[PDB]
C-alpha cells in the first residue's frame, strides 16, 4: 500500500496520483 | 518532480495537494 510505497520506501507525486478518486 | 519519504499526515497532505478536487482514498490497511 501507499504507506509501504511512500513511507517505508519513497515515491513520486505521480505514484501518489494513483490514489486520487 | 522528486522522490521523498512521506509519512503520517504528510502523506495525506501530499495526497490532498496532488489530488485536490478529484479527492483521494487514504487506506493504510492496503
Ligand atoms: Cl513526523
Ligand atoms: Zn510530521
Amino acid at each position: 500500500g501507499i504507506v509501504e510505497q511512500c513511507c517505508t520506501s519513497i515515491c513520486s507525486l505521480y505514484q501518489l496520483e494513483n490514489y486520487c478518486n | 518532480f522528486v522522490n521523498q519519504h512521506l509519512c503520517g499526515s504528510h502523506l495525506v497532505e501530499a495526497l490532498y495537494l496532488v489530488c485536490g478536487e478529484r479527492g483521494f482514498f487514504y487506506t493504510p490497511k492496503t
